[PDB]
């Protein structure tokens, strides 16, 4: 069905360049935006930028200006990420992600190993909750995240060695297949994700994300763990 | 076909003949279904605009053209609490 196929792992020398691909199948790459997300080992999600393949418009987080370049090939239905003058700080898993109102489709990710503005305040950094109890994760934005009267706030779940999975989009809408125990709410600058009751399957890292205006900034993340009942 | 009961998402920014172009993606699994379209005022009461697209339907898990009423309006894509409501401001008339 609908799939985002990424290129194989890269082992690159420092100072060199690298190009990663994201082949889209089951849909037209021009129908929506294509983003690239960086994730350093044991660290949070970093939105690099996005491309609109219909007009070639590119937008980047200022932190990736002079480092990352995004292109699209509308004849092969592929998106590309170009990384310049590579350093140890670029060693990460790079994901390509489709959409605007929450990234429902993600690529498997591409590991890149280098050889030897709005602020999103997500709390708590770490959360220990007993089985059957309620876990609440907060996300505070420094500016408004509304467009067309809708809060462009999304929630993601990330388990070990897996790409992130969309839970909530547009502050309160449950993604297809996500259980009723997960709920989202919020307005203006304050947003929450509630998991009630919490079970063993909920052990993962959670991330909030805005998308009304660029940069499509992710929160710092919440590592959810189980404590004694 | 039956009406779409689930919600929709904007694929891209709403594009602005005076009409607007709305690019949607369906979130439900009851396709083929007819896209519910309605327009509301600043209070949320029925305030008729004009849907250009002859028969907006979801074939599989769609571009909607419409002329919004002058001033403040809510362009509704779907039914109920789930429904995508696009708050829109149309300047004029000139």
């Amino acid at each position: 069905v609908k799939l985002l196929e990424q290129s194989g792992a890269e082992l690159v020398k420092p100072g060199a360049s690298v190009r990663l691909s994201c082949t889209a199948s089951g849909f037209n790459i021009k129908d929506t935006y294509m983003s690239w997300v960086k994730q350093r080992p044991e660290q949070g999600l970093e939105w690099i930028g996005r491309i609109d393949p219909a007009n070639g418009d590119t937008k980047y987080d200022p932190k990736f200006q002079g480092k990352a370049t995004i292109t699209a090939d509308t004849s092969s239905n592929t998106a590309y990420l170009h990384l310049s003058s590579l350093t140890s700080g670029d060693t990460a898993v790079y994901y390509c992600s489709r959409g605007w109102e929450g990234f429902a489709y993600w690529g498997q990710g591409t590991l890149v190993t280098v050889s030897a503005e709005l602020v999103m305040t997500q709390t708590p950094a770490s959360l220990a909750v007993s089985l059957g109890q309620r876990a609440t994760i907060s996300c505070r934005a420094s500016e408004n995240v509304d467009r067309y009267g809708n809060s462009f706030m999304h929630w993601y779940q990330q388990k070990a060695g897996q790409p992130p999975k969309l839970l909530i989009y547009r502050a309160s809408n449950l993604e297809s297949g996500i259980p009723a125990r997960f709920s989202g709410s919020g307005s203006r600058t304050d947003f929450t994700l509630t998991i009630n009751p919490v079970e063993a399957d909920d052990v993962a890292t959670y991330f909030c994300q805005r998308s009304n205006e660029v940069p499509w900034t992710f929160g710092g993340g919440t590592k959810l763990e189980i404590k004694r009942p | 076909y039956a009406m779409c009961l689930n919600t929709f998402v904007l694929k891209k920014e709403v594009s602005e003949h005076g009409t607007i172009l709305i690019k949607v993606e369906y979130k439900g699994e009851d396709a083929p279904c007819k896209i519910p379209f309605s327009t509301e005022d600043g209070q949320g009461k029925a305030h008729n605009g004009r849907l250009i697209t002859a028969n907006p339907v979801v074939t599989k898990k769609v571009n909607i053209e419409a002329e919004p009423p002058f001033g403040e309006s809510n362009i509704v894509i779907g039914i109920g609490d789930k429904a995508l409501k696009i708050n829109w401001y149309r300047k004029g008339p000139f």
